[PDB]
């Protein structure tokens, strides 16, 4: 804000011209143009941001950039100043969506409770009238397709090293030629002068190409309606939400094109708070919790913060219910007081008036939407908006672009009727010849979009219409652009537009149930439930020779036949000790101790529980071709000083989802058996980080939701166990790890798999994935949940190099070419996505440290001038006044601070109260006394220096000449107006050569 | 702060004046202090769109490793302008930074020119502003450099800092203050010590710099000084660690400290 100051502040030889008139008056518009309404008001400071910016890209060394630079960072500040003004609550609405088929009983239940607890809210329920049977015709569509492929499929599902992405190539095959059909009998029934509508084109295609009953379909579609029509239910096509023909085609096309029903509830999300003014939740939300109540109950270590808040929910819905099936396995856990504790505090208070929250006031402004969070990044579960507001109209037309980007690439590859392989190529081909540099990873990211909810890993809705296009907006809006694709937003914006934290109360058992994506593990056991399904006779590939088979270590085979052959080799840091210990006594365990003893024949010791009395330590010697049979599992002296440790254990999963055994244990057993191998290795490793590692069969890494997984859990206890025994071992030093398959090269150079058969089988795509998808979770030190790891950018280049050779292969299957293309672009979006997500951490070292330490200076002082500069503005003194820092003293309350006039040097006195111009004044003291005695005698105004050789006497003092000689020499922002610059000098002047300024009173000495 | 070179754009005396919006860099002069200096940042300003890092300075024995400080221009983007092909370069990560490395093989002598991008990675804004020009090819991206070059895993490099012996492998190390690892003659204490000035490792046993001979003891590793038995024989040293060849007394009496190709031979 500077009508008039902005002039003699930026000041350059040549004369004015005319972008910088046009911005002066631009900016007196802006200044003469206040009033209460706030969108007149933001479009004319989005007019002067884009002639600002107009004019440093026109004229690039003008020397009124930095001014203008300084006063886009002050348009940045008076943004959120505008959007912090009209303090108004917001009209009372709530809306849920469920669309194409019956509400199910706990979200009829969630949204009753809702109701309930709000009575003065009106709630609403949006459904589509024609859309009833949808989420059945998906169904049957993929049923008919994996009978379809499964058929022809039936000579290889008796292969135990079969791979499920072809079936699920095939299967989304059939899938995509019966949604051909099916939109081709669509739009074969347009042309009539009669109307039908979808529900009764979608029954005579199901009792035309099924063996569906009219009456039946007849009863689902009528019985649906009532249950809804009861239920708060309004319909989305007798209002008026669908205005614009563009809006009617995406909803359509992600309708009936493709079943994507939460693609289509975005856009209704969108449409209703556009039209009418509400509150959005998700059907799976619950009204929030006082923290008051539950504050007495100390929560344990052991747990989570997100297993506690969900116990919490468990312990309140398990006596009071209101829920049928509240399933409260993880409430059932061992702690018999914190049971009666939650029992009594639940049972002492009354009935649903004060456990859940009110909704009573929700200020927000007419632009401002409020959205909420999940892992650090926004998610479409609890809106806020007005009518008609300006940043859901910017979401909307985020949406608008994103669709129509996607339909001008896809409409070739529609209206070219072929068939999936060869229409994906042609999206593909149409895409990644448009790929500029500002949308690389959109493209990745839309990339496979036909395939989205049937092949695993197809992820676009969160780049077209979800929290990537609502970040996308966020953005839009703060930094003052037009149509942002993809940018990353700040941390400290993201939790000023945070949603209420006691208002959302995200955690919800159905919340967690659809937390779950179609990952690799998942599609794995839904083809495994498809086979043993379709088959009644199921394949136990499990059994083997795994159990009665105490195989000793083979040390001639070991020492004779393997590493010698050892074709693999690392390029890691060798300061650890690999802790092999092999869990079962099986030929699959035997021979991947092996393979792991081969990857390292000098630090790894083998150790196998399989039997009790003959376990101990197997590893060479000094000198090679030499095996101890060392007792104690300990290590030798050579080992003895490494910092690191990587246990390893090898073993086997039963097929469930979660899994939560491994090699018939379990977690607290499991516990047991590391902290008792822990008890032996004290005495010999005080090590300064720790890591674990998991390798067998249905053993994978999940990202979601690292909490109730197996490594979680056992994570939480060997963190513990860490923090309380192993010395110099810090909590965030700790790393959980699962894998699956094994990898070797042969002599040939291609990277081998071994599999429950005991022979070596070329599984490269299914090695690709795994050694794409492994991943680590670690403790995070800012007191906060089990976060994952950064997985290794080089290596997964690396995976995509070997799949880009392997695809200008000769001899390789297009199913497989088309199998590592869609794995190529997974691992272009993970790097992708590491990227924008702000994943990567910053490296710490004395280099590194220094220059954020400048950089965190630099905004210090950036800040005392700002704020000097508005205290100059409020006590109206001019530029001929200098602040004094050595005189900070101070009332009760209030700080005073005196000035001295560069005339006439009087001392006036100013109050404020401000704890900046106290701390920074200590600062600046403290540094100048840093160079004071460096100085041993002045004589006759020259100063004789003193020079330290030690080497910590020269950092502070290099560090003081730095502090004091940046805010002495750089021109700082409005600094036309105060002077710090000479207002330091000064000081400095009197300090090194006089008695210093708190002391020096007369005015002519003082001038 | 450490011996680092930290290259800055030259400060506009006249307000008025158009600032100059470039940098270049070359090792030019750092030839024959080299031995000395830690690692260069080169610290850009507001008004920089354009690096020049000339890398083709050979005649230099020890290159140090680029750091180049994250800009807050208000440019669209931000010019790297190194003039070498587009081989020859391999790309890594550690942490939230973009490392380059040239290595070359020339006249028998090993060339690892490294260049690190630092705090690039850390938001799509700082990741789309760098464009990287070499001599054959411009305007680059960095995920353009990620999609096409090789990359090489850089987490090998177990030199991080420390202050003392570290004894990290077979090799043994310095670690002197400030963590510059020190690969000279040096003395640290009172004792003249040896660090092998290509592989930066302490060396044992008999050693020749510049003609002269200096012994180091196998156990420490420090510089012998008085008369000592070395494997049956007689030799004699001064204060400075150097044998002397004359006649010089020892405890059992003088001695006659002869040259090779005598007498005996």
């Amino acid at each position: 804000i500077s009508k008039e100051e902005l002039i003699k502040l930026a000041y350059s030889i040549r004369p004015r011209e005319n972008e910088y008139k046009t911005i002066l008056t631009n900016l007196d518009e802006y200044n003469k143009l206040t009033t209460n309404n706030n969108e007149n008001k933001y479009l004319q400071l989005k007019k002067l941001n884009e002639s600002i910016d107009v004019f440093m890209n026109k004229y690039k060394t003008s020397s009124r950039n930095r001014a203008l630079s300084n006063l886009k960072k002050d348009i940045l500040k008076e943004v959120i100043l505008i959007k912090n003004s009209n303090t108004s609550p917001v009209e009372k609405n709530l809306h849920f969506v469920w669309i194409g088929g019956e509400v199910s009983d706990i979200a009829l239940e969630y949204i009753k409770q809702w109701a309930d607890i709000n009575a003065e809210y009106n709630i609403k329920l949006w459904y589509d009238s024609e859309a009833f049977l949808v989420n059945t015709l998906k169904k049957a569509i993929v049923e008919s397709s994996t009978t379809e492929a499964l058929q022809l499929l039936e000579e290889e599902i008796q292969n135990p090293q079969f791979d499920n992405m072809k079936f699920y190539k095939k299967r989304m095959e059939f899938i995509y030629d019966r949604q051909k059909r099916f939109i081709n009998y669509y739009k074969s029934q347009i042309n009539k002068p009669t109307v039908p509508t979808i529900d009764d084109i979608i029954k005579s295609h199901l009792v035309s190409e099924y063996n569906r009953d009219e009456t039946v379909l007849e009863s689902y579609r009528t019985n649906s309606l009532r249950k809804i029509n009861s239920n708060h239910g309004i319909d989305i096509r007798a209002n008026s939400l669908f205005t614009e023909q563009e809006l009617l085609n995406i909803y359509s096309q992600e309708l009936l094109n493709r079943g994507n029903l939460a693609a289509a509830s975005d856009i209704v999300r969108l449409l209703a708070l556009k039209n009418f003014g509400g509150v959005y939740l998700a059907v799976a939300m619950l009204p929030g919790i006082h923290s008051d109540l539950f504050k007495t109950i100390s929560r344990p270590s052991s747990i989570g913060l997100d297993r506690w808040e969900m116990i919490k929910l468990e312990a309140i819905m398990k006596y009071k219910k209101y829920i049928n099936n509240y399933t409260s396995e993880n409430f059932d856990k061992l702690d018999q007081q914190l049971k009666d504790n939650f029992k009594l505090i639940i049972e002492s208070k009354s009935e649903k008036s004060e456990i859940f929250s009110k909704l009573e006031n929700l200020n927000v402004s007419d632009l401002e939407i409020k959205i909420a969070f999940a892992l650090g990044s926004v998610i479409n579960q609890a809106l806020i908006s007005k009518q008609g507001s300006y940043l859901t109209n910017l979401v909307i037309e985020q949406v608008k672009n994103r669709y129509q980007f996607l339909n001008q690439h896809l409409n070739p590859a529609i209206e070219s009727d072929n068939n999936f392989t060869d229409t994906t190529k042609i999206f593909h081909d149409s895409l990644f010849n448009s790929a500029t540099a500002e949308n690389s990873m959109f493209l990745t990211k839309i990339a496979p979009y036909l395939q989205v909810g049937f092949m695993p890993e197809a992820r676009s809705t969160i780049s077209l219409s979800g929290p990537g296009a609502y970040a996308s907006a966020y953005y839009d809006f703060i930094n003052l652009q037009e149509n942002t694709i993809e940018k990353t937003l700040k941390a400290s914006d993201l939790i000023e537009f945070k949603f209420p934290e006691n208002n959302l109360s995200q955690l919800t058992e159905q919340e967690i149930n659809s937390l779950w994506s179609f990952d690799q593990a998942s599609a794995k056991y839904q083809f495994e439930k498809y086979v043993r399904d379709y088959t009644g006779g199921s394949l136990s590939e499990d059994n083997g020779v795994d159990f009665n088979k105490n195989t000793a270590l083979d040390k001639n085979y070991l020492l004779n036949n393997k590493i010698p052959s050892n074709n693999v080799e690392e390029a890691g840091s060798k300061n650890y000790v690999h802790y092999i210990i092999q869990l079962q006594g099986d030929d699959i365990s035997y021979e991947a101790t092996c393979n792991l003893f081969s990857k390292n024949p000098k630090n790894s010791i083998i150790i196998q529980r399989n039997m009790n009395e003959s376990a101990k330590s197997y590893f060479l010697s000094d000198d090679g071709e030499s095996i101890l049979e060392l007792n104690k599992y300990r290590i030798p002296e050579r080992l003895k000083n490494k910092e690191k440790v990587k246990v390893t254990f090898i073993g086997h999963g039963k097929d469930e989802f979660n899994t939560s055994e491994f090699a018939r244990l379990s977690v607290d057993s499991l516990s047991n058996e590391i902290s008792s191998f822990l008890d032996t290795i004290k005495l010999d490793i005080s090590p300064k980080n720790v890591e674990v590692n998991l390798l067998g069969a249905n053993m994978f890494s999940y990202d979601f939701n690292v909490e109730e997984t197996y490594p979680g859990k056992l994570l939480l206890s060997i963190m513990d166990k860490i923090t309380s025994t192993l010395p110099d071992v810090n909590k965030n030093s700790i790393t959980i790890g699962a894998n699956q398959y094994e990898v070797r090269i042969n002599s040939e150079g291609r990277k081998e798999l071994l599999a429950h058969s005991g022979k070596w089988i070329n599984k490269e795509e299914a090695i690709m994935s795994d050694l794409s998808s492994k991943e680590y979770i670690f403790f995070d030190s800012i007191d906060n949940k089990l976060k994952a790891k950064s997985k290794n950018i080089p290596g997964l280049a690396s995976i995509s190099e070997d799949i880009k050779t392997l695809l200008l292969d000769a001899s390789v299957s297009p199913d497989t070419k088309f199998i590592l293309n869609n794995l190529k672009l997974n691992i272009e979006s993970s790097i992708g996505d590491y990227i924008y997500y702000e994943k990567l951490e910053p490296v710490k070292n004395i280099i590194h440290n220094s220059i954020d330490d400048l950089i965190d200076e630099f905004n210090l002082l950036e800040n005392v001038s700002d704020e000097l500069y508005e205290l100059k503005k409020l006590n109206n003194l001019d530029e001929k006044y200098l602040i004094s820092f050595e005189d900070i003293s101070k009332n009760n309350s209030t700080y005073s601070v005196r000035f001295i006039n560069k005339s006439n040097g009087e001392s006036v006195y100013v109050e404020t109260e401000k704890e900046i111009f106290s701390k920074y004044s200590e600062h600046i003291t403290k540094e100048i006394s840093t160079i004071k005695n460096s100085i041993i005698t002045d004589v006759n105004g020259n100063l004789l220096d003193n020079i330290q050789l030690d080497h910590t006497s020269q950092v502070n003092t290099l560090n003081a000449a730095f502090f004091i000689q940046s805010l002495i020499d750089y021109s700082s922002n409005k600094d036309v107006l105060n002077d710090l610059s000479t207002s330091v000098k000064v000081q400095l002047y009197a300090q090194l050569f006089s008695t210093g300024l708190n002391t020096i009173y007369d005015s002519i000495q003082l001038v | 702060n450490g011996r680092n070179v930290v290259v800055e754009p030259i400060y506009n005396p006249d307000t008025g004046e158009d600032i100059s919006t470039s940098l270049d860099f070359s090792y030019e002069p750092l030839y024959g202090i080299d031995r000395y200096i830690n690692k260069v940042l080169i610290a850009p300003d507001l008004y920089t769109s354009l690096i020049n890092i000339n890398t083709n300075y050979y005649s230099n024995e020890y290159y140090p490793e680029i750091i180049v400080l994250n800009p807050n221009t208000f440019h669209k983007k931000v010019n790297i302008n190194l003039d070498s092909s587009s081989f020859e370069y391999k790309w890594s990560t550690e942490g939230s930074d973009f490392i380059l490395v040239r290595y070359l093989e020339e006249s028998n002598k090993k060339i690892l020119q490294k260049i690190r991008i630092k705090g690039i990675l850390s938001n799509t804004q700082s990741f789309n502003k760098m464009s990287i020009d070499f001599k054959d090819i411009k305007k680059l991206s960095l995920g353009y450099i990620m999609s096409n070059f090789k990359s090489f895993n850089s987490e090998n490099e177990l030199d991080r800092d420390h202050l003392g012996f570290k004894i990290i492998d077979n090799k043994t190390y310095y670690y002197d203050e400030d963590s510059k690892l020190v690969k000279g003659l040096i003395n640290i204490n009172n004792s003249l010590f040896y660090f092998d000035p290509i592989e930066f490792n302490l060396v044992t046993g008999w050693q020749t710099i510049n003609g002269k001979k200096y012994y180091f003891d196998i156990n420490t590793g420090a510089a012998l000084i008085s008369y000592k038995i070395i494997n049956g024989k007689h030799f004699y040293f001064n204060n400075d660690g150097v044998m002397q060849l004359g006649v010089f007394k020892g405890p059992d009496g003088f001695e006659y400290f002869a040259p090779a190709n005598t007498q005996n031979n």
